[PDB]
DNA sequence: GAGCGTACGGCCGTACGCT
DNA sequence: GAGCGTACGGCCGTACGCT
């Protein structure tokens, strides 16, 4: 017996929850849903790195869905896809080999049809994932430890950008200049208690990979101080002689359709619902660029008849921004300086369990280092008390008890090559050892002194804009 | 897609709603061929509670179920003519399980609601999915009457029951939304 | 001139594509019985090491893996292929181990590749067995940054064993499944006689063995069959007729022809008598069930001759069905029809090729590590010299030159020595190296025994199939009546 | 499924056939759209040797063919009413691209012989070692295979006529042991 | 006959929130 | 509105030879 009210109330809320915390919405931290953390660790698992060679899709969705990923071939070769389009992601994560799709939204070609690899940026992605920056997690049958989040070294929320619908909710970011992120980071690490003012001065609004214009600061700033704010998008076009004029539109709103938005446009003409237009081509190609031409009538007005086709047609787009993702795995409605303020926290913790990684590692290799050391400057009486003992066991306990030794170091010695007898091998030894100390005090220093981490911080912060950094796309127009 | 009971005794014979052909097939091995019929459905059915009633009665999914039980819907559904006295819902053990669950709910609270008065809809509870479980142990689990637990669905408070599909199920999003807020653990 | 004739054109892209159907897709080599894909396969679970005592791995996982490194075509190819050979209903030695829904015999489909997971049987370990130790030739993968198996070592008969069928271009393959018992007996029986008769060789090999059972009608086909590689052969549903109760009959079906439809055949069933094209079938239920097995109910009206009515099922659906044995497979990599002995020949001949080429890998490693055991033997001996040796050298390169002129020892006796541990200067560590030593020089000797006398090593091939046999051998399935 | 050039000049303007969506998008791409029209094929063509007129004629893929060159087929073929005057045959680099091309080849020389005769019918030649076009990028493929400065066509010459009606009829034709016999003696 | 089994391919539904 | 983007899903064509 169940109470077709309780069945309901907690059926739908495990779907609801499971939708808002593990599907629909990034993470404020590396700005990504499940699916796409879960491609970019497999291609780090399998070492698909810029520097080596393409790999089949169809094996890259096979690993991540065998491994992280219970769900549908279709829900993530179409998510590795969009990562791999220079026309949906800002900075792309995800480099291909083959047909991905155009901005006409002619699909990607079968997974079977193309090859995939990181970006030299997902490194960044990726850097120091294995020095105990971030928690692993159970997948899902307990076979496997995936990421709970990634080290991501560049603000990858704001940078790409993300819409997501989840239940109860939804989410919609626009993508943002590098620079101008990472300069907005820098202003907000050097004083906590900015305004959003001030950083909007760094950041001066969203930047479509698709360049084109936006119409004014008011709902840039609305969205920035809120969460909430609508941004009126436009395609750049022109006015030309062709002694008759055309329209020319060389740039487009940022996730229009670029064949729908011609047919909306065909369409119009076709049911004389906007009157001027005597032609409609698409010169677009991968030489010219993008180029939309729109024939006007002889003495018709060009200005008026671009006017109409912004009001009538996606020409003009709003982007509706709603800022929601997970903050401590809650989501929540974030203004720009929350969604900075967790990066930078976020970079803080991954560099601090890095140093803290790192010491540990060098502490363990110095112990070991320190019996060898010992084992090489008693080498004769080492060797007899190992010939003398019976078993391995036995050797073990009378090398601990006769050179007051671990078990660490007296398996490292019973492990120890002959060929590390040899006269230039001891100084070796004592070559590595040295530096290890240095290294040693350098990350102590660094854990000792909170501020010393944040000058450090700067200066790869500083690496990274100069390699990666690029000029703004979208023009913002002022009025 | 359905796979019918021999047996025409409504009173003896029982149906299993499934997500798909997955399920449908090792189902279709395990059952008890005799007294019980199978429907695999194709993922999320209609929320109709969202959508509009051309789009429904229009719907194909929608359309075998409404077939399958012979009952009609609405004003003309008739329980005396219902060709199954156990409609047993039979989704996955994971989350998108408890969602095409909450909307055949739905579904038979809007337009056969006599069929859950009358006692005639359960709730499987198979022990990840039972798509990637062996016929031999989907069945003496989940579909034999000698070890299986049913749930059956019981509509105590219609008022309440009124409230709760048209709070979690409807086109208002902010009385779902603050729903989850509050029940949130 | 970019100008080309239409009839060279045709001549060549038409070859290019025929040869490639029939060498690299349809057609099954003798040896290990697999078209390229089924071998990718396999050779695919082992390279992940996906055996039976670890846990099945998801489908899409294994699908992945294969079509990326050794067979560049659609995933759907793939699966399906895969699928098949986890069918108990399709391969009578089933090689892979499926979890989750691989289809029925009512033909629904295997759930998408998402859904299953899979792993080898116990069986498709022989057919890997000795993989690694020199026993079959490596090639380049398509993209040449990988190396996959030529042929499988392939322990048993895998070709007759589960048989295979293929259309290609200008031929096809059409192979029935066989029982294993009976197929090593065979292969005995010819390993022992040269020149042994078909006659003689179907005292071992009854005939095909489906793994659906069933009935085959007389020794006339089989015989056809097996003589020139073409026979028809006629299979028929076990059937019987049995007292339903009121003295009304009934037939039961319990078991139907290999590779029929059990759904489509009680369609045509159901549409003769809807049709009324037979007279006195009153109902027609599939009581098949995972606890009664295979069970199909055709109930008789009281007046109406049961036997009558089988006999005219027979006649007039698949519930009797012929199946059209054309034995053709890759001998040398080119197709050949081939009769039943010939089949048996070149599998004997891989089994002999396979074991000499293990014994010899096998010789060399032995000598290679004798050799590196005696150096050892040496340093244990004189350990105190060694260290001394060691110690008085500046670099690697010129204690390895001081060893080996001190000892009289090989370079790659000296390097052993220079990679030796400490913990292998204890006193059990000395007497183990021993041991080893003294059973490395016995089975030196078992091994040179075997590549003196061929006589020697066709005993060890016998010996080895026969521990398959007794470990894998099973009941015939397929009764023959005669 | 056809993405056609702007020019209405026949004698400037080339259709390329290709296997699937998955080459007609990066081929789509790449292309002069101004002059280079894309017909994305469904993978086999139906053997017009061995159907049946009925089966060709109501065949979805085969009307598509029909429709965009604008000539119609067999008597009231019309090469005038060509709308290109380059139908290219651009298929893989692959085995299963060498059947497609034989398919094609029957379907022009049985239906359209005369598109043949004018020398309208080329063949494109992809660089080898990709899998095929779908395994592409754009800005190679066009480099390659679909720029006039640097591409190599093949022009399909029909020399004797005689010879080519023997050769269709014997490798698409109905009879299997004409077919096989052809492979037995050409093999290797 | 029609469909067997490797190959080349394609096309349709549903939920969810926001503007 | 209608479509953004992860999720649940499904269904059809073609070659090839032989029975
Ligand atoms: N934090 C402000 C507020 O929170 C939630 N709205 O809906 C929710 C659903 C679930 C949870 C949750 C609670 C506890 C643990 C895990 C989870 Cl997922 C929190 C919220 C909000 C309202 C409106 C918009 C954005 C954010
Ligand atoms: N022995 C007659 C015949 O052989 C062939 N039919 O088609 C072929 C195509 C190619 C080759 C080949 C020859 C030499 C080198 C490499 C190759 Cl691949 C042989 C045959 C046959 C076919 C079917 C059944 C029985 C016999």
């Amino acid at each position: 017996e169940r109470n077709i009210t309780s069945e309901m109330r907690e059926s739908f809320l495990d779907y609801a929850m499971s939708v808002i915390v593990a599907r629909a919405l990034p993470d404020v931290r590396d700005g990504l849903k499940p699916v796409h953390r879960r491609i970019l660790y497999g291609l780090n698992e399998q070492g698909m790195t810029p520097d080596k060679s393409y790999k089949k899709s169809a094996r890259i969705v096979g690993d991540v869905m065998g491994k992280y990923h219970p769900h549908g071939d279709s829900s993530i070769y179409e998510a590795m896809v969009r990562m791999a389009q220079d026309f949906s992601y800002r900075y792309p994560l995800v480099d291909g080999q083959g047909n991905f799709g155009s901005m006409d939204g002619d699909g990607a070609a079968a997974m079977r049809y193309t090859e995939a690899r990181m970006t030299k940026i997902t490194l960044e992605l990726l850097r120091d994932i294995n020095k105990d920056t971030i928690d692993f997690i159970d997948n899902y049958d307990g076979n496997e430890r995936e990421p709970s989040v990634l080290p991501a070294r560049f603000p990858n929320l704001l940078a790409n950008g993300a819409s997501g619908i989840a239940v109860g909710m939804a989410t919609n970011i626009p993508p943002h200049n590098l620079t101008e992120l990472i300069n907005g980071v820098l202003s907000l690490s050097k004083n906590p208690d900015i305004s959003i003012a001030e950083l909007m001065e760094d950041i001066e609004g969203p930047d479509f990979p698709t360049a084109g214009l936006i119409l004014g600061k008011s709902g840039i700033r609305r969205a920035y101080e809120t969460g909430r704010g609508s941004i009126q998008m436009r395609s750049r076009a022109v006015i030309e002689e062709r002694g008759r004029q055309r329209i020319v539109v060389t740039e487009i709103p940022f996730q229009v359709n670029k064949a729908r938005m011609i047919e909306k446009i065909a369409e119009l003409v076709r049911d004389k619902k906007i009157d001027g237009i005597t032609d409609l081509r698409d010169e677009t190609s991968l030489r010219t660029g993008v180029r939309v031409v729109i024939d006007v009538r002889k003495d018709a007005n060009a200005s008026v008849i671009l006017n109409n086709l912004y009001k009538q047609t996606p020409l003009q787009t709003s982007f509706g921004v709603n800022m929601i993702a997970l903050v401590n795995g809650r989501p929540k409605l974030i203004n720009l300086k929350e969604a900075l303020v967790h990066y930078l926290e976020h970079q803080k913790t991954v560099v601090r369990r890095r140093t803290q990684y790192n010491l540990r590692k060098a502490k363990d290799r110095a112990h070991i280092l320190e019996g060898l050391r010992i084992a090489l400057d008693h080498i004769d009486e080492i060797i007899s008390t190992i010939r003398e003992s019976d078993t391995d066991k036995v050797a073990m306990e009378s090398l601990q008890q006769r050179f007051k030794l671990s078990e660490k170091q007296a398996q490292a010695i019973l492990d120890m090559r002959l060929r590390r007898l040899t006269g230039l091998e001891r100084d070796k030894i004592e070559a590595e050892y040295n530096e290890l100390l240095n290294y040693i005090s350098e990350l102590e220093t660094i854990l000792a002194d909170e501020e010393v981490l944040l000058q450090l911080v700067r200066d790869e912060l500083t690496e990274i804009r100069d390699r990666f950094g690029d000029d703004r796309r979208t023009e913002i127009q002022l009025g | 897609k359905l796979a019918d009971c021999s047996s025409k005794s409504p009173e003896e014979c029982e149906i299993f709603l499934v997500e798909g052909d997955s399920a449908g097939g090792s189902t279709k091995s395990g059952r008890d061929s005799r007294t019980q019929a199978i429907l695999p459905l194709r993922g999320k059915i209609l929320n109709v509670e969202k959508a509009r009633l051309d789009r429904i009665l229009n719907n194909n999914e929608i359309r075998q179920m409404i077939t399958a039980f012979g009952t009609g819907i609405g004003g003309d559904f008739d329980l005396a003519k219902a060709r199954y006295h156990k409609i047993v819902i039979m989704t996955d053990a994971d989350v998108d399980g408890a969602h095409i669950r909450t909307l055949l709910l739905t579904f038979f609270y809007r337009f056969m609601r006599p069929l859950i008065e009358a006692g005639y809809v359960y709730i499987a509870q198979p022990p990840k999915g039972l798509g990637e479980m062996n016929a031999d142990q989907l069945w003496e689990t989940t579909m034999n009457p000698e070890h299986r637990a049913l749930l059956q669905v019981k509509l105590e408070d219609a008022i309440e029951a009124d409230q709760t599909f048209e709070m979690l199920m409807g086109d208002v999003v902010e009385n779902r939304r603050q729903f989850i807020e509050d029940n949130a653990v």
